[PDB]
């Protein structure tokens, strides 16, 4: 047997074997439903889409996401995106290889017992487990001690371990991820008159922000020279062909990382729950923690966020700290890669929920197998 | 030192006031301890404020207390002051005194006959200045300049409610009378005795402080010819209370007519008129006491109809005038039940709203309906909306207010017409009845009123005293620079400016959301540390104060929202102007913006128009004293007398006369009294140089005194000083 | 003191402006912000048509004049025609100088930048106006509602606007702008009337299907119940005789028009219904203060004067919100005028008079003082 | 004149003259700022609120704490508050009458200091005095002798007492204190998908805690009933009218008070500390503080707690020895109703440090007085 590995991602499903490099499938997790009825005798078209092939029927189907605050918001869907997987992309029985899956810190019980059971009720699968994000990111880093913050698109959580131990009293969960970023671009982009109001418009608004945005080193100072100099301009053709400049929008959204206010939060900024996650930990520990902050998850992967953050927790910490951040050249390909590396470890062999030991325990097996 | 030994001082008492006491030695600097002689015995002991070194108020010498006007004295303190007037009421009985411009008059409560024909022709032809301070001398004064100048005058009548007001206003009416003969053609002064009983009926009120009290600014002209001749008069109304209709204090009641007219109920004629109880009449039940002890307000009613017979107003009219007031208040019961989505209603067949209609011949269908519900117009379509109950019950008072308002103006017509003439008047002097300065424990958008008025006053009143200073300074060739001018237009301006007390108020009272705490809130906001003149209370947010020229006032800010509204509907106006009655198509003969003005607004407006008719005017200025308030004849009360003299103002002029030069006397007044401090090496050919000479070797300082061409000026005290000199030289 | 150089009060709207002074209970003066060109050669040389026509006297001209809307989906297309649009204000309907008087104007959340730079600048370049203004619709129509909180709906001819405000606060996140307005339910009006052979095509005849819009049309309060009468009793048929003289019969229509506010689908829009764009923006909300939006669902704008509105929005939204919550929706006459009445409200307060953008203001510091006296 | 009295509770204020039977005021020590835009233009405003002015303007608030750790974090917001208390809520002149003031035992020297120094330069006391709160809420027990757990909002604390006289090598002091408790209660209701996350949402999490949860007497046992009978589940309707169901956790957040391992403490559980600071008494006088147990403070208003502490204190101490816990009904004001009593004692005058003296001696008089 060669187990398999998938990270459910709220907005980008990963998935291969256990002993692959990267990743060998990576699409959207999206099912799409057309908006629209039929023009034509026959030419029968599918009830829903899935990832790429609804991408290429944008505007004739809308798009769903079967994932929300890094919970499931449709099991059918979560079924559908998994049968994809397993058979209309690995081309593999799930009958045959074992299923790690992953889930963020503070997620619902009922979240995990339910992903358990349709693997064990639907795919058949002779054995499981759910693991947490951040420790398999943390393994892909290459530290036993190291503070991991996981930005994705639908969660952010700042996790701090030493000597392989974390410590769930200094855990720290923000629902602020990309996805609200992408939602803001919109309303900052109407300011200049680009409006927009689809799920197959914001596609775009989420691919210009992917190529055009990055996170100032000193917000007053960026925006001094937009205003004065506005060499920042830059141009983007749509796929109808027109073009529209985006500017000073570019260094506006990612800040709302650092300033969740934009948005409305009370909530605080990435570098304030990073630098209160390593306060809450033991005072022989922190030093550790402050060499090693480890970067993790798409939402990370902005041009200047590394050297702001640093700057940043330079401005909070003692100055006798060395503030030390590390940011994995594949930051999106970190959780996965450690599930792989848990995959291929042969001591982990032992912590797999078997088809029988679910049938003992109902749906909590998972629960207690983690804790 | 002026504490010497034979120098009385003055010494504060929680009852007499102030008690003079004798020094029993000469104080030294940096004594902390003065022995003191009471009349009662040598049994006191002073220590000295040991904190800034204050002696108690040095009293006048003996030569300089027996005077008519108190700028005579060299001391000017209250102490010195009030016991002037003490004495002079007391002893000599003597009601009038001088502060300056100002006639000064304290109450007798006691027939006086100082006002017969052989005082008026004593006076008359003679100096007002060569006379005792007299009515008849501020009368002669006036009637002296208008035929001299050829320019209108106004004499300024004000104090407390019972101090004589009203009475002096008829003695100098009289003398403005017998000074030209008199006009048995016209008969004015017998119209102006039978106009006051009406105008007092339907403008005064009982209040807590008196059985009857004005509420509103007086104006009598008295006209004259070429031949300065009288020929006739006319009456004015200003500054009218508008709350009185319809809301009562506690303890105090609505206007006397209102109750005339509830008393005589029981005769036949009233009987039609369906009045019944002063306790089941909302505008009446509030106060507490609708009765007044010792009156009997139906004899009162028989007065004033007697009187209304003596002006010749039909009684047709006079019964038309009760019909309608019997119909304000059968209105004020209408009372609406509350609604659903912010409305109201009205019972089927409700008794008052019946009687109002069949009263004041209008239909009741639509004076339910447009009480029901309001017309909205716009430049497309008209709409009609649903009324809350309070936006109804706001909306009925102002109606009240209003055409009790029309009411009032139309009877004063009446008045004019009978005080009017064919002949045209050449020349005019006015009588203005006003009130003074009101402050309480609690104070209301009445009081706030009252004291806003007196203000205005006060400006022209401080302009005046500096103007004819300034003009006696340049007579006698005297520098201007050398006195100061202390106004009150920063209190003024407080008030009524943009953003100010007033206009914050209005703001306030169009908002939707608008509350007496949320006005409280903007004034600590925008006055709080912008205005030292404003201040708050630390353990309160319901009050605030204010700096007046009189004292500070402290003002509740419950009640003044409410009591600012004065808006109606003219669909409201519409259906009462169409009345089957005649009376009512004459009460409302631009209207559009005077039916959307708030209280304080109208306020505004009647001010300002009363302080430019002042203003055209030479002003004249009088004060009533009321000496008690057990009413005994010739019985003084030292905490009404001071009490009194705060609200007249006049212990801040006395103040302004002695922060600059009060005492002055000629230099041959001067040589006959000090002759004898004079050696024959000192005497020269000529009075003033010696005079001129000798004083700068008795005061070293240049300050103390002021040279002029025919007087010698001085400051506070020095003259009490040269009198200090001139008794230590004797003994 | 009776006197104030007395601020002009003008809402600009899309498909009808109104104007007015502040302290005038009502706009004095309204008219269709249509501007109309003449299409036609002049069968005589003493014809003179004007060059172009403003309102009602292009009104009095159709199919002879090409009707034209300066302003569309809530933002300005032609700053010429704005300036004859805001030059008849003045002069040919108020008849007053805008050199004397201050003015109030206004516009809708999430509207560019530049829109609201370009009217600032050419009020104080072309006009020269002493001081000027610019304030969102959606408080001024809670100022003439009267309350310090609630969600108001302003649905106007070219945009619809959710904003919830608590307070004197408003939620920046929780504003909702959406482009279906009652152009687009005039414009579906004529596709729904050609299936009984109406068809319209000129924008003379569109000003005709708009005023039977206004006229016939009414919301319903269950939509499939609404259909089987229509099918069934057919009693639902009002034959509108058109101005010239053609009887027209006008009946599921009357119903099918307005309900595409709850029904976006029927114009192919992905957007929410009116209702629910209502619904999420007060579940966007702080816990605390959703039950006094709840309480205060205020409307409107000329698009929410439809019959039965204000019924189906309270069972609309009481099927959305939990059970336990008073809905209540806040509906009144003459809601076409809500935002005027609620900016001459807003310039006769004493505290609102330091808070005007000056001539010597915008001289010193350029055009993005409005955005700086704003936010 | 007649003293005013006033505990400085770290959640809770409570004030009065001494005499009055009840504090004639009480309010949550909140000061509340606003988070969001005034776009009501010509409105009336404030600048920050106090007690139920911020807790009826929550949401658009942001709330704070001027008191943490049973220590004032900051003077401006405590100047505010004391300055409510005097003028706005009591309405009295502090120049008029003398100020009995609060602390818990090991505060720091500097904090007792600078209240001292306000009181006497902002405020004018003419006399003033700080007094322990384990002290007053033994007096408000009217026994010589007991020892006292005083637990609170932001503190909890052990102070053995006999013929009147402390032990100070005895008493022990905890940071585990109400607070905790609401902090965690958001950890275990996120467990269910009740997430939580402003201030304003911790008021109604901490009013949910103060109605529904309480102690186990054996804690298997009630897990046990919680996992096969589930008839301990409570439904609570949120402001916005949804129910939330709440269960399990209605026992687990104040179990924390004897296992604080739930929130990574390595401290002791508070029978432990009770046996301990007993322990460390004479063994001659042990017989009588376990005689003599009081409970204080608002956190001791658990529904079972004095039966579970019972039961955990006579499993630690000799089987011969009469364990007793007492609990006064009124424990939320036993601290004030003690210091009402010590200011109306002819005995107190002493204590009281005169303004005189302050000028005279310096702040550090009040430790003089003290000690
Ligand atoms: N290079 C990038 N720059 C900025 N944002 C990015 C970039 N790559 C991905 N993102 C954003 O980060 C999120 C993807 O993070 P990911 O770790 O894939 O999340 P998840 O696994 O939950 O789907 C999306 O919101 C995406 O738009
Ligand atoms: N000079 C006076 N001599 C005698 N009585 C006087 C004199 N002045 C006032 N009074 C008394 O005062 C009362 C009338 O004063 P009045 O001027 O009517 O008061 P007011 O105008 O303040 O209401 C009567 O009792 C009257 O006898
Ligand atoms: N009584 C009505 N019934 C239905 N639709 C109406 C009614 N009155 C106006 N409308 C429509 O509403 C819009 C007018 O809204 P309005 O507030 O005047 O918009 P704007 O101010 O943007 O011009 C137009 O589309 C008009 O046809
Ligand atoms: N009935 C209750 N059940 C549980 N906790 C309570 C109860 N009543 C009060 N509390 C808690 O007690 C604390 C407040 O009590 P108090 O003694 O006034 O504290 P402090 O004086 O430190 O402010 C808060 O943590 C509050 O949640
Ligand atoms: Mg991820
Ligand atoms: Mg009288
Ligand atoms: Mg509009
Ligand atoms: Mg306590």
């Amino acid at each position: 047997t060669t187990a398999l590995v998938c990270d459910n991602g709220s907005g980008l499903v990963k998935a291969g074997f256990a002993g692959d490099d990267a990743p060998r499938a990576v699409f959207p997790s999206i099912v799409g439903r057309p908006r629209h009825q039929g023009v034509m005798v026959g030419m029968g078209q599918k009830d829903s889409y899935v990832g790429d092939e609804a991408q290429s029927k944008r505007g004739i189907l809308t798009l769903k996401y079967p994932i929300e605050h890094g919970i499931i918001t449709n099991w059918d869907d979560m079924e559908k995106i998994w049968h994809h997987t397993f058979y209309n992309e690995l081309r593999v029985a799930p009958e045959e290889h074992p299923t790690l899956l992953t889930e963020a810190p503070l997620n619902p019980k009922a979240n995990r017992e339910k992903m358990t059971q349709i693997m064990f009720e639907t795919f058949n699968v002779p054995a499981m487990y759910v693991a947490i994000q951040a420790v398999l990111s943390l393994y892909a880093s290459g530290r036993t001690t190291g503070i991991v913050l996981d930005s994705g698109d639908g969660v952010t959580h700042n996790v701090p371990i030493y000597e392989g131990y974390a410590l769930p009293h200094a855990i720290m969960r923000l629902d602020l991820a990309g996805r609200d970023l992408t939602d803001y671009l919109m309303k900052i982009l109407t300011e200049r008159g680009y409006s927009f109001v689809t799920t197959a418009e914001r596609e775009i608004v989420r691919d210009i922000k992917e190529k055009l945005c990055y996170v100032a080193l000193d917000f007053e100072n960026e925006m001094a020279t937009a205003a004065s100099s506005s060499s920042l301009e830059k141009s983007y053709e749509l796929p109808d062909g027109q073009v529209i400049t985006i500017g000073n929008e570019r260094f506006r959204c990612p800040e709302t990382l650092f300033q969740p206010s934009f948005i409305g939060m009370e909530s605080a900024g990435i570098h304030e729950t990073t630098y209160n996650s390593i306060m809450k930990c033991d005072i022989d520990i922190r030093k550790d923690l402050y060499a090693n902050n480890v970067m993790s998850g798409g939402t990370t992967m902005y041009p200047g966020i590394a050297d702001r953050m640093q700057k940043e927790i330079t401005a909070l910490a003692p100055s006798t700290m060395k503030i030390k951040i590390i940011a994995p050249p594949e930051r999106k390909y970190s959780v996965w890669i450690g599930g792989s590396i848990l995959a291929s470890l042969s001591t982990f062999q032992q912590m797999w929920i078997t088809k029988q030991e679910y049938d003992e325990a109902g749906p909590s097996i998972v629960h207690r197998k983690c804790f | 030192e002026l504490y010497t030994k034979f120098a009385r001082v003055w010494i504060p008492d929680p009852e007499e006031v102030w008690k003079s006491a004798e020094l029993l030695k000469d104080y030294k600097p940096g004594d902390k301890v003065l022995l003191l002689h009471l009349e009662e015995g040598k049994d006191l002991e002073y220590r000295l404020d040991p904190k800034t070194g204050e002696l108690p108020h040095l009293r006048n010498p003996d030569i300089l207390v027996g005077e008519n006007d108190l700028t005579a004295l060299s001391y000017l303190h209250e102490p010195a002051v009030l016991h002037n007037l003490r004495v002079r009421f007391i002893d000599s009985k003597l009601i009038y005194t001088y502060c300056g411009i100002v006639l000064v008059a304290i109450n007798p409560y006691e027939q006086l006959p100082i006002y017969g024909e052989d005082i008026i022709n004593a006076y008359s032809g003679q100096n007002m200045g060569d006379m005792d301070p007299h009515i008849f001398a501020v009368a002669e004064e006036a009637y002296k300049q208008m035929a001299r100048d050829e320019r209108n005058q106004s004499i300024i009548v004000s104090g407390e409610s019972g101090a004589g007001k009203t009475v002096s206003a008829k003695y100098a009416m009289r003398y403005f009378a017998t000074v030209s003969g008199s006009a048995s053609e016209a008969n004015v002064e017998e119209k102006v005795l039978a106009s006051n009983p009406i105008m007092e009926s339907i403008g005064n009120a009982k209040t807590t402080r008196n059985d009857n009290a004005s509420r509103f600014g007086k104006y009598i002209e008295i006209g004259f010819d070429k031949r300065y001749r009288i020929i006739g008069a006319n009456m004015r109304t200003y500054l009218l209370e508008k709350s009185r209709v319809v809301f009562q204090a506690e303890e105090e009641r609505n206007y006397h007519i209102f109750y005339q007219l509830c008393a005589s109920a029981k005769l036949p004629e009233f009987k039609m008129l369906r009045l019944g109880n002063a306790d089941s009449f909302h505008y009446t039940k509030q106060g507490g006491s609708p009765m007044i002890e010792g009156v009997d307000d139906a004899k009162e009613m028989a007065h004033t109809r007697q009187a209304c017979t003596l002006l010749g107003i039909s009684e047709s009219y006079q019964m038309g005038i009760f019909r309608i007031l019997a119909g304000i208040l059968h209105l004020g019961n209408v009372g609406f039940a509350s609604r659903d989505s912010d409305s109201c209603t009205i019972p089927p067949k409700h008794e008052p709203l019946t009687i109002f209609c069949d009263l004041m011949g209008v239909d009741y269908e639509e004076m339910c309906h447009w009480l029901c519900h309001r017309k909205l117009a716009t430049a497309t379509e008209t709409y009609i909306k649903p009324i809350s109950k309070l936006q109804a019950t706001n909306a009925r008072d102002a109606l009240a207010k209003h055409i009790y308002a029309k009411l009032f103006n139309w009877i004063v017509d009446h008045v004019n017409q009978a005080l009017h003439s064919a002949v045209k008047q050449h020349s005019f002097i006015g009588v203005l009845d006003i009130y003074g300065f009101e402050t309480f424990e609690i104070n209301s958008f009445e009081q706030f009123c009252i004291n806003y008025a007196n203000e205005k006053l006060q400006q022209q009143f401080n302009m005046h005293v500096f103007k004819l200073e300034q003009e006696e300074y340049m007579k006698e060739q005297i520098p201007w620079t050398l006195i100061d001018f202390y106004d009150n237009q920063p209190c003024i301006n407080l008030i009524e400016s943009k953003l100010g007390i007033l206009d914050l108020l209005d703001e306030e009272c169009k908002m939707p959301k608008g509350t007496d705490d949320t006005w409280a809130q903007k004034l600590y906001n925008t006055h709080l540390n912008k205005c030292a003149l404003f201040e708050k209370p630390r353990m309160s947010n319901k009050a605030f104060i204010i700096k007046h020229f009189a004292d500070k006032v402290e003002y509740q800010c419950e009640g003044f929202l409410e009591k600012n509204k004065d808006t109606v509907f003219e669909e409201q106006i519409k259906v009462l102007k169409s009345s089957k009655f005649k009376m009512l198509p004459e009460l409302f003969q631009q209207t559009a913006k005077e039916h959307k003005k708030t209280v304080g607004h109208q306020f505004r407006n009647s001010l300002h128009l009363l302080m430019e008719t002042l203003n055209a005017t030479t002003p004249h200025y009088v004060r009533c004293i009321k000496p008690n308030d057990f009413k005994f004849p010739f019985t003084f009360d030292e905490k009404r007398a001071v009490q009194q003299l705060r609200a007249c103002g006049v212990l801040e002029t006395i103040r302004i006369s002695a922060a600059g030069f009060p005492s002055r006397w000629t230099y041959q007044e001067f040589f006959s009294r000090y002759r004898v401090l004079m050696k024959q090496k000192d005497v020269l050919g000529d009075r003033k140089q010696t005079c001129k000479n000798v004083l700068e070797k008795l005061i070293l300082d240049k300050d103390k005194y002021q040279f002029g061409k025919t007087k010698i000026f001085f400051r506070a005290g020095q003259v009490a000083y040269l009198e200090k000199l001139r008794a230590d030289k004797l003994r």
